[PDB]
């Protein structure tokens, strides 16, 4: 820094200590100035050498000031889909609004291995953040295809706006294209599916310790990587790769990627994919439980953390993310008009007035979900799931003592079938003052209540007693049309207290 | 330290070193042995009146936005703001000349996270009348310096003006030697402006970041009175220039001169940008865009690429579609020649301008020079005098201007038309007129001053000759017209030999 400098356009002072370790290479002709690991460039940066220096010497002379302007070049190139190529860039860039496939073919060349001929492209579009560029290949991919920036190209300029910045120029060595991950989805507590536009190879007699040595697991920001490896890694149908993980070795928002320079796999035995940090889209695993707390509302216990826009939602937001699937598989319309997440772990929805519940329904995440995120952050890995849905299980709601010789309970769904027999009187409910509190029981016309005759008049102590549904009982089943859609009733979260119903005064 | 005086009395302006800021509860006492600070004679010491506790006021107050005022504080502050009542409890507004406003202009307040700046939002942008002040209220008990247990703020003997910045300031280049610099509102300058005031107000810098020093001979006001125009004797422009208000502004102000506030300097400097200064249609199918600097075009300039960088437009403001046949950048790098499909694609009054966010036309290089930018008001297409000019008589010349035109009444012909001989030597003209047909123009040259070979032209700076609309004015041409001879007649001299009245030698 005492001999060199790096100044911005119009800056009255030079950047302080920008160079971490300046070096020389080639035939003493390549001044490789290593910058900071997280340095920053500024549009149209200017290099120069401070006045009257002596550190860098040549013959008996010393380099004297004369300023130059820095220009950018490419950084990386991946094949993300069968016909899409994600070229990385070092700094933000831009292309001039209307940008045809001719212009991209004008300013980038993909040539065959050990060749300098051009390969056609269908079109190109910048990325969202601007640090990447996406190219559509007009032909099949073969290992060895390379890309470079064409000399004299000027439409591709670093900086946020084209009207102010330098232009990328060709690197001496074209950037070799290698493929990479397309996406990845959570499939269970200890699995994940990965999509590749490739073929692939297995490590013969695989070993437990090696799967980790290839790929990696990243935290939310992508800085830290989890310690222990995972149990297996293989190949599957639809050109996929399976990564079965160790128990509890997942953290919400974590990404996954192969490690720099790995050679454990090779497409066509001659080229392998490089590093790319890839999110993981969660789903409603088998730990998710649902319950019909009342005849017009649901509750779901999210296994991981989540988040929604604002905190109350109108109808269309919940509809666009969630489904009420029949027991047969079909999809019903506008089941939900208001949902919310409280605590980022409890999801409560509300079947609308025009909607209603039927036995055997299930709650599953919508295909094409775009609003229900799998992190406490407003921007994170969204749920995407179209497979197994959650059962939903009804329970009791309200209870009251009709008189000193009768108890009454109300339900959140009908059971108006004929299955009701006397065993439900003493088998489906528990009162914590007697093992067999009742002697007889009868249903209502609409199946939304039961009246139990007690064994001893007044054995219920109004205000103190508690009545709740027995766990893992099989006598009382929802009013379904068959065995496939009659989920069994389950206990409330908190036991209900019986209060006598009488004229206060 | 130094002593300054105002209406409330004489004050001492004491300074602390940058390493020791002020803390709540400190006190200032006259030191034994003082000799420098004198009234009639030096100050004594040791009396109980020499020691005084120090109490806080606010550091500054600025108008960051049309409805935003930022007040920096002399220390970390413990204040609680919740409603308009709190804002009116601490801060009282006022007007220029110590006058009092009938209603408060405040809406809500907001303390910064670090407690060193409070934003103040007005009800509307019309509430901030020019020359308004701010202060603290008598015995306000809310704001504190030193936590809850510290000491409150205090009123200051004088109110503090709010200094406005030029938010939304863009500096563009109109001519080779002139630059505009627009301001956020109706502004003003001292009536008797001189170069000292001009150069005390604005600053200029080159690409390297070194101060240009005193370029501005004069400056004036824009027609919409929302900006300043600055002029220079000779061109200096380069790619990478910037501009800003200096830190000692006392000339550019918000509102009336006698009551306004001088502008602060902008937060960020405003790089200069070139535009189109004039459009001289040099022949019936060729338009030359006069340029104010060295310009660079695409290495190959096609009809599509040149149609990304102009806008032809009728007088009423309707874009014209089929115009461009080719565009070639001129040798001098100060003009652009756009050829036309036919002589009809231009009508009287039509106008031209640059298309925004284009990357072709740039300043001195297609790589790093900034591209041109659109003009606030599109440019008029001046018709250069290139139509036929045929010598009708030894004293009168005829010019068949192709378009409908009108000419000023009573204007001095010497400022409109001229005649050029060999070597560029101009010649005087006597009179001039325009015909009833609205096209033909007659030039009354002095007798015998014209010699076969000379060419007619248009005086620089002329404003008398205009098209029908009365707002477009003619301009000189490169070669004028090689005025041709027209014979008058022949006389009945004799039966065998006739003499023909050839107009010139």
């Amino acid at each position: 820094n005492g001999a060199f400098e790096l100044r911005a356009a119009g800056s009255s002072a030079s950047k302080s200590s920008p160079f971490s370790a300046c070096a020389l290479a080639s035939n003493n002709t390549a001044l490789v100035l290593t910058l900071a690991s997280a340095s920053t460039y500024t549009a149209g940066d200017i290099f120069n050498v401070k006045s009257g220096q002596s550190l860098l010497q040549v013959g008996s002379t010393a380099y004297v000031p004369q300023a130059v302007s820095v220009l950018p070049t490419l950084s990386t190139a991946i094949l993300v889909a069968a016909s899409v190529v994600r070229v990385g860039l070092p700094v933000v860039s831009s292309i001039p609004a209307p940008y045809s496939a001719d212009d991209c073919a004008r300013s980038v060349i993909i040539a065959a291995a050990n060749s300098t001929a051009a390969k056609a492209i269908s079109g190109c579009v910048l990325s969202a953040d601007g640090k990447a560029l996406l190219v559509t290949l007009g032909a099949a991919y073969a290992a060895g295809d390379t890309v470079n920036v064409r000399t004299g190209q000027w439409q591709l300029r670093a900086g946020a706006s084209v009207t102010l910045g330098p232009n990328y120029i060709a690197a001496s060595t074209p950037v070799a294209i290698v493929p990479g991950f397309s996406s990845a989805v959570l499939t269970s507590a200890t699995q994940v599916t990965v999509q590749l536009p490739l073929a692939s190879a297995l490590p013969a007699t695989i070993s437990a310790s090696e799967c980790g040595d290839a790929f990696d697991l990243l935290d939310a920001s992508g800085t830290t990587s989890r310690v222990s490896p995972w149990t297996g890694c293989s190949i599957g149908s639809n050109n996929t790769l399976v990564l079965n993980m160790t128990a509890g070795i997942y953290v919400v928002g974590d990404q996954v990627t192969p490690k720099s320079g790995q050679t454990k796999l090779t497409f066509a035995n001659t080229t392998a994919y490089g590093v790319l940090l890839t999110p993981i889209n969660p789903i409603l695993t088998a730990a998710t439980t649902a319950m019909l707390t009342a005849s017009s509302t649901i509750v779901v216990a999210l296994p991981y953390a989540a988040n929604l826009p604002a905190s109350t939602n109108n109808g269309t937001v919940c509809n666009a993310a969630f489904d009420l699937v029949s027991a047969a598989g079909a999809s019903r319309t506008a089941p939900f008009s208001a949902c919310s997440i409280s605590g980022g772990t409890t999801l409560t929805l509300t079947i609308a007035s025009t909607a209603s519940y039927t036995a055997g329904d299930r709650i599953n995440v919508k295909s094409g979900n775009s609003a229900f995120l799998g992190s406490l952050s407003a921007s994170g890995p969204a749920f995407v799931h179209a497979g197994t849905a959650i059962v939903i299980t009804p329970t009791v709601v309200s209870t009251a003592l009709i008189s000193n010789t009768n108890v009454f309970v109300s339900l959140s769904a009908p059971t108006s079938a004929s299955a009701f027999n006397q065993s439900i009187c003493n088998g489906a409910f528990d009162v914590s003052g007697l093992a067999t509190p009742f002697t007889n029981c009868t249903l209502s016309a609409d199946g939304t209540g039961i009246s139990f005759l007690l064994a001893s008049a007044g054995s219920v102590t109004s205000g103190v007693t508690t009545i709740n549904v027995k766990s893992s009982q099989l006598f009382l089943l929802a009013a379904g049309s068959g065995s496939s859609d009659s989920p069994a009733f389950v206990p409330r979260g908190s036991a209900l207290t019986i209060s006598e119903a009488k004229l206060a005064g | 330290c130094t002593v300054a005086s105002d209406a409330t009395g004489y004050y001492l302006v004491v300074t602390l070193a940058a390493g020791t800021p002020f803390v709540s509860g400190d006190e200032v006492l006259i030191k034994s042995g003082n000799t420098a600070l004198v009234g009639s004679i030096a100050y004594a010491s040791g009396a109980a009146g020499a020691t005084k506790p120090i109490y806080a006021n606010f550091d500054d107050a600025i108008l960051t936005a049309p409805t935003t005022v930022l007040v920096t504080m002399a220390a970390v502050t413990t204040v609680s703001f919740t409603s308009k009542a709190d804002c009116d409890a601490v801060f009282v507004f006022s007007g220029a000349g110590n006058t009092t406003k009938t209603t408060s202009p405040i809406a809500s307040c907001a303390l910064a996270p670090d407690g060193l700046s409070v934003t103040i939002t007005l009800s509307s942008a019309d509430a901030y009348v020019p020359g308004d002040a701010i202060n603290v209220v008598k015995d306000q008990t809310s704001a504190k310096v030193g936590g809850v247990g510290g000491t409150n703020l205090v009123p200051y003997p004088t109110a503090t003006t709010i200094s406005p910045r030029p938010f939304g300031a863009k500096a563009t280049l109109v001519a080779p030697t002139s630059v505009a610099f627009s301001l956020p509102a109706v502004s003003s300058l001292p009536a008797a402006t001189a170069a000292a005031d001009c150069n005390a107000a604005v600053r200029y810098t080159d690409v390297a970041g070194v101060d240009a020093v005193n370029p501005f001979t004069s400056c004036a006001l824009t027609p919409d009175t929302k900006g300043v125009v600055l002029n220079t004797a000779s061109p200096i422009y380069k790619a990478g220039d910037v501009m800003n208000i200096k830190s000692g502004n006392a000339a550019v102000r918000w509102g009336p001169q006698a009551s306004g506030a001088a502008y602060y300097p902008a937060a960020a400097d405003v790089p200069v940008f070139a535009t189109v200064a004039t459009a001289t249609l040099v022949d019936p199918s060729t338009v030359v865009l006069n340029l104010p600097t060295v310009s660079a075009i695409p290495d190959n300039f096609t009809v599509p690429d040149c149609l990304r960088a102009i806008e032809f437009k009728t007088a009423a403001g309707v874009t014209k579609n089929g115009t461009v046949a080719s565009c070639m950048l001129m040798p001098d790098r100060l003009g652009l020649q756009v050829k036309l499909l036919s002589a009809g694609n231009f009508s009287a009054g039509d106008t031209v301008n640059i298309k925004p966010e284009q990357a072709e036309l740039r300043s001195s290089a297609l790589a790093t020079g900034p591209s041109y930018v659109p003009k606030l008001a599109a440019q008029v297409v001046n018709p250069a005098l290139f139509a036929n000019a045929n010598l009708t008589s030894a004293t009168a010349i005829t010019v068949r201007l192709p378009f409908a035109s009108a000419l000023a009444t009573g204007a001095d012909c010497k400022a409109v038309l001229a005649l050029l001989g060999a070597g560029g030597v101009a010649k005087n003209v006597s009179s001039c007129s325009l015909g009833a047909d609205g096209v033909t123009l007659a030039v009354t040259i002095p007798a015998a001053s014209f010699v076969g070979g000379d060419v007619l032209n248009i005086v620089p700076g002329q404003r008398a000759l205009t098209l029908a609309d009365g707002t477009t004015a003619y301009v000189p041409s490169k070669a004028g017209v090689l005025v041709t001879p027209n014979i008058v007649s022949a006389t009945l001299t004799n039966a065998t030999i006739v003499t023909v009245a050839l107009p010139t030698a």
